[PDB]
């Protein structure tokens, strides 16, 4: 009785490796002829009917905080974002001193110091000739310098362009597919707290559509949960890291722009055009958003009980609204048709819970120049949008941060965080883990090679 | 069964079909990313063939070899290692047993290579 | 005869030489174009070998196989399909007969693979 | 012995081991340079296999062939060309004898290819 | 920019007499309409 | 040793490297301060 060793080729075995992915675009996206951001021109079309199959008698470990997919995706978005602003107009010469004042056209007192009317000296298509034009600018886009003189905040810092006028910022769902020799293991377990065994694991060539939504807190158009709302965290006990929670029922959102705006075409140079806000048609109001009281409270009442399991049954939960963060981590950032909204959020996190129809309206402000992916060295200008914007979307998840380690106090307060873009995509790629297939295999077998 | 459709199943049934696991093995900013992935993917495929090519087999993908097999490496009966244990568990058990099994195959095959050429003359 | 120097000739004479048809098969803005073409060209060459590799032959380029052959597919005598009909006409006749002939080869070869290993023990 | 660790040694001992000489054969401005080198390196490796593939051997890397051998090419006894002369000197001696030895191998192997297929029928 | 430049003497060694010059020029500020002037030291070989 | 291509021809240079290393001292005894001047928005120029 003797046994020798043979080898097997193509045996299914997987390991961990670092690699990049590529695009996969649907036919519907290909229909659009606009070469906007996340366009299909530079992204390969996908294939229908993915070969998603189940796996049995296998246990796989998963991790969502150490996953490399989110890290590379974060760099991918910024890399393509810069390429969009390259081949069109530059807004370097806009910096000019402004002798600016207020404006009063039956304006509501709730938006008193937000709009200013004034003009400046700007170069025309020629060089010798000079001309002046006037436009309306927001409060946050003008600073104080030193009887009255104003200037943009973009002048004593880096200079940037405006959003290119031939592209749209509407999100497009794209699929990520690994190259040959690498697969994607998807975890379908109903109970999944980020890290742990995943007996229900299924492989798939490509993943479902992922929308690269822009938001700091209260992410929109996310992946809805199924049942038994879970809480995503790395250590829970440590408050340094944020807490990611997504709830089951979708709660709708209304956010309209009742102000009517008109665009004015100003010739900066030969072939360069700049768009500026003109006169306002109609009444002057303030932008706001509405949420149903019944839906919002029910969701909080349904998630508050869930969080008590980790901490304790007799735990008092209170919600705070954060404080000043230079309009970076202290607002609900979202975009509607190319217009960026940084608005109030104190009207949502204002309740307390004990152990044992009307809608909420909040005023806020809008600013044009923004720093998304802060990138101190660059910025972007928001062009005006004709007409009015009335965007409707969903809220799928929330970001929460614990307080300091004061003492063993049942009165525990959860406060919204935000500001980290890496956390935004961690709620959509927490079921995936790239693998490395090694066809080579070794196993003993009773065989002899004849001579 | 499809792409890795029996990876977690018993190795006895997994060995029944292997081509299915070998089919999906080879098939302007984004241009660099696409090209880089393609070159890396094909490079790995050729590496495996080169490792198999030097042995006494090219594409048979079941390569019987006459090299000896130390008993201490497995220290288990043949019956239990062909009916229930999955392939994934087996790989973890031979994690330390790497870069030494290949050496035995190469040295023996090369040694028998000359022995398979001298006899041709006589 | 040279590169595809007998493509339109009778298939009987075309089969006489095949290496000539296989020789010329592998051999800063423009840099991207040159690299893209080279990777695409080599990728196709490896794909064919992988398709042939899994069968019972590696580079013999005349791969006799024991799989059956349905009569309805050809429904013609052997004499007429080896003297006059050119290869180009033959390909058009089997346009629908694709992805099903390969399946027969793979399943039969794999089935005989185990049958060619058990006998070694005894 | 390692990578080309016996290149200058006697060819008799050099032929003892060949895998060592074949192991290290395959393994944003700089990105273009890295990609260009990798594609060029892998391309050469496939070219050699294609040249060897068409012959009567795939990966045996000792390919006995039945083609004749002209005496005028070597005009020397077998004893002296297997004990002392190094491989580097041998290559220089056959510098003119290129593109003609390969032709003999291909024509003979293809000619015997059909002879190795007709006998199968009967 | 044109330079109305002269020498500079701050207990300077004679071995480096004509090597340093003190002067200013009109340079654009972060804005465009406003203008301001600054001064700096330049080497002999950098001025013609 | 001495490195050369033709020696006889003087058109080409002669490369020579010696064995023992000979050290070198090169100091800048002058004290200089940098001044930040704003050229444009995001552009900065440093002057002595
Ligand atoms: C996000 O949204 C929250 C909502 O809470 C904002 O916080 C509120 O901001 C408003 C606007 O600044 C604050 O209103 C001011 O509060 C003070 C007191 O008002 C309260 O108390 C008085 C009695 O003392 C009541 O009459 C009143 O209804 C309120 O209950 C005063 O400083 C202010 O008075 C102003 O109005 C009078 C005229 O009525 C003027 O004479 C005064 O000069 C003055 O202008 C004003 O009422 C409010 O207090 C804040 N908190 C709350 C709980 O409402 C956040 O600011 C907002 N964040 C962002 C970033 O937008
Ligand atoms: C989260 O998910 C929600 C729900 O899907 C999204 O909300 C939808 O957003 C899309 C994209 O904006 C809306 O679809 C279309 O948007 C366009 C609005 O901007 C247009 O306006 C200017 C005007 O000159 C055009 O130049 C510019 O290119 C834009 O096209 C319009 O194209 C559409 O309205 C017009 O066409 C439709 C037919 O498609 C007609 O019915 C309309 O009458 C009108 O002529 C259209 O609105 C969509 O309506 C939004 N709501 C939905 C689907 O319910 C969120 O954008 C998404 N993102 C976030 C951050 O929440
Ligand atoms: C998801 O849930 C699983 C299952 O509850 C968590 O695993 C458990 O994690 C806790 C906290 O770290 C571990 O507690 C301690 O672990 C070690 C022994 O493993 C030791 O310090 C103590 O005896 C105590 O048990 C627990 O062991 C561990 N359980 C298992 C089965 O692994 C996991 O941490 C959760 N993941 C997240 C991201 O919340
Ligand atoms: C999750 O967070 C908890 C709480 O911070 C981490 O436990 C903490 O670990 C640190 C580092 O070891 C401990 O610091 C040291 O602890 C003792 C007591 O003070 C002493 O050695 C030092 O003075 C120092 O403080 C800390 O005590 C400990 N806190 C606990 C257990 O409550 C835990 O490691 C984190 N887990 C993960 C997976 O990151
Ligand atoms: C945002 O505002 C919209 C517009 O008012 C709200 O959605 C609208 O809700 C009304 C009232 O339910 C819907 O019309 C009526 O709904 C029921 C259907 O059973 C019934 O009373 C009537 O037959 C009628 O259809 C209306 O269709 C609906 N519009 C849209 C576009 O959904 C919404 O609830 C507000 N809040 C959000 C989105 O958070
Ligand atoms: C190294 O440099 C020497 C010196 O230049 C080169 O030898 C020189 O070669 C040139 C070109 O052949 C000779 O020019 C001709 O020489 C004779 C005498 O004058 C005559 O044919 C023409 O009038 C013309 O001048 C030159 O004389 C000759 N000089 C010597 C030998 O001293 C030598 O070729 C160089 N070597 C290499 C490897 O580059
Ligand atoms: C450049 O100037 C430096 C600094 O004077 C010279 O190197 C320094 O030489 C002194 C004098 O030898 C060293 O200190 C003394 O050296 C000997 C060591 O046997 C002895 O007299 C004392 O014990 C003391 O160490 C000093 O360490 C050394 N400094 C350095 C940084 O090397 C140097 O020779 C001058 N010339 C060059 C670099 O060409
Ligand atoms: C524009 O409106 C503002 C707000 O009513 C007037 O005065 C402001 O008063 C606040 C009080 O805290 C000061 O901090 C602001 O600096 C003032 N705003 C300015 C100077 O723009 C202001 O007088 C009005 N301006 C004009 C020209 O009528
Ligand atoms: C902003 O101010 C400008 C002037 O600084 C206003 O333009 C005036 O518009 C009226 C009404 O059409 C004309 O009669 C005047 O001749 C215009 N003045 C100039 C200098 O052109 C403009 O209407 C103001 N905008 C708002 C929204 O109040
Ligand atoms: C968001 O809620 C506000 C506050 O209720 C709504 O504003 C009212 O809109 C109605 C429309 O008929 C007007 O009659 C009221 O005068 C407005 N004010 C108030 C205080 O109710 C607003 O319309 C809502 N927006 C959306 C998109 O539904
Ligand atoms: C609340 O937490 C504090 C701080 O950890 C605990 O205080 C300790 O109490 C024990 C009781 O045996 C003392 O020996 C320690 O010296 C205390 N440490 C301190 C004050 O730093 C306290 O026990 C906790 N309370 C409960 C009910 O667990
Ligand atoms: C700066 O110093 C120089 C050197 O002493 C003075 O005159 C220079 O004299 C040489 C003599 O060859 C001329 O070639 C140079 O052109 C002179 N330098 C100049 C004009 O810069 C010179 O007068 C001194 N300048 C001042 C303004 O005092
Ligand atoms: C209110 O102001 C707007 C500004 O556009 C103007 O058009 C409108 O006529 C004003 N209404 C009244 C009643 O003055
Ligand atoms: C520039 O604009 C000012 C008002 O800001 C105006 O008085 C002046 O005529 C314009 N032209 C020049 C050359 O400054
Ligand atoms: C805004 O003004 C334009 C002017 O043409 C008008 O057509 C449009 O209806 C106005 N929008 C609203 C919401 O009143
Ligand atoms: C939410 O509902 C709970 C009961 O489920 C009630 O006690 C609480 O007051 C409600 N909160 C609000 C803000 O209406
Ligand atoms: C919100 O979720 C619902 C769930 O049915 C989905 O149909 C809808 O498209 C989502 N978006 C909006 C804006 O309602
Ligand atoms: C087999 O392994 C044992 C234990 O490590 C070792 O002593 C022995 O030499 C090995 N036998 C061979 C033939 O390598
Ligand atoms: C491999 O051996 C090392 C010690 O050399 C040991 O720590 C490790 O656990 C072993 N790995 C496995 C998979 O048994
Ligand atoms: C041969 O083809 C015929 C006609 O389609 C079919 O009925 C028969 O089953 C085929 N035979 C085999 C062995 O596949
Ligand atoms: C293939 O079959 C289809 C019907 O399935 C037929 O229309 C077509 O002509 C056939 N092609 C050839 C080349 O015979
Ligand atoms: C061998 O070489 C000689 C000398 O060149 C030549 O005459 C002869 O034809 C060659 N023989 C064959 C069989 O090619
Ligand atoms: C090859 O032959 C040529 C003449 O055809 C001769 O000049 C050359 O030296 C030869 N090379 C060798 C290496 O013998
Ligand atoms: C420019 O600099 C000169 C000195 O070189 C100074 O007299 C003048 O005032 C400055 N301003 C202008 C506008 O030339
Ligand atoms: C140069 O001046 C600075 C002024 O802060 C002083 O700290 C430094 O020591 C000086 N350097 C020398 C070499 O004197």
């Amino acid at each position: 009785e003797n046994l020798w060793v043979t080898v097997y080729y193509g045996v299914p075995v997987w390991k961990d490796a670092e690699t990049t992915l590529f695009c996969a675009s649907d036919a519907k996206a290909y229909e659009t002829e606009k070469h906007n951001v996340w366009a299909t021109h530079a992204c390969v079309p996908t294939d229908p009917n993915p070969q998603e199959i189940h796996l049995e008698n296998v246990t796989e470990e998963f991790n969502m905080w150490k996953n490399n997919m989110v890290e590379q995706m974060h760099t991918d978005i910024i890399s393509l974002w810069d390429q969009s602003l390259k081949p069109c107009v530059k807004l370097t010469p806009l910096c000019v001193t402004l002798q600016c004042t207020n404006v009063t056209n039956n304006i509501t007192d709730d938006m008193r110091g937000e709009l200013k009317n004034c003009s400046f000296n700007m170069t025309t298509e020629l060089r010798d000739k000079k001309q002046k034009v006037y436009s309306l600018f927001y409060r946050l886009d003008v600073v104080q310098i030193n009887n009255k003189e104003y200037r943009l905040i973009n002048c004593n810092t880096s200079a940037c362009t405006q959003a290119c006028p031939k592209v749209s910022f509407e999100p497009i769902p794209i699929h990520y597919c690994a190259p040959a020799g690498f697969a994607i293991l998807k975890c379908k377990d109903k109970k999944f707290n980020g890290t742990g065994p995943c007996p229900s694991v299924s492989t798939v060539q490509c993943t479902h559509g992922i929308k690269p939504v822009v938001s700091t807190q209260l992410l929109l158009n996310g992946s809805l949960a199924e049942e038994e709302v879970m809480i995503r965290s790395e250590n829970i006990t440590n408050n340094a890291k944020n807490i990611l929670v997504q709830f089951n029922t979708p709660v709708q959102i209304n956010c309209t722009r009742p102000n009517n705006n008109t665009r004015k075409s100003i010739r900066i140079g030969p072939g360069q055009a700049f768009y500026a806000t003109g006169d306002i048609i109609g009444d002057i109001r303030q932008a706001h958003c509405n949420v149903s009281k019944a839906t919002w409270n029910e969701t909080l009442g349904k998630v508050v009980k869930q969080l008590r399991k980790h901490f304790g049954n007799n735990t008092i939960i209170r919600f705070a609204n954060s404080s000043g963060g230079d309009l970076e981590v202290t607002t609900h950032s979202f975009n509607c048709g190319g217009e960026f909204f940084y608005c109030n959020t104190s009207g949502l996190f204002n309740s307390t819970w004990i152990s044992n129809n009307d809608s909420i309206t909040l005023p806020c402000r809008i600013k044009q120049i923004i720093n998304m992916w802060q990138r101190i060295g660059q910025c972007m200008y928001a062009p005006p949008i004709q007409g009015v914007i009335r965007c409707v979307s969903n809220i799928t998840g929330l970001i929460l941060t614990r307080d300091g380690g004061s003492t063993n106090s049942t009165t525990e307060t959860f406060r919204p965080g935000g500001g980290d873009m890496r956390d935004n995509w961690r709620s959509e790629l927490y079921k995936y883990k790239v693998v490395k297939i090694e066809p080579l295999g070794v196993a003993p077998t009773r065989c002899k090679r004849r001579v | 069964l499809g792409f890795l459709g029996a990876a977690g199943s018993t190795m006895g049934a997994a060995s029944m079909t292997l081509t299915v696991q070998a089919r999906n093995l080879l098939s302007t900013v984004w241009g660099i990313k696409q090209l880089q992935a393609r070159v890396l993917a094909v490079e790995r495929y050729l590496r495996d063939q080169q490792l198999l090519g030097i042995w006494g087999c090219s594409g048979k993908l079941i390569c019987c070899t006459n090299v000896p097999w130390n008993s201490s490496w497995s220290n288990r009966n043949l019956s239990e290692i062909w009916d229930n244990m999955t392939w994934l568990q087996w790989d973890k058990e031979i994690s330390n047993y790497t870069q030494i099994i290949y050496g035995l195959l190469e040295e023996s095959q090369n040694q028998q290579e000359k022995n398979e050429q001298d006899l041709l003359a006589l």
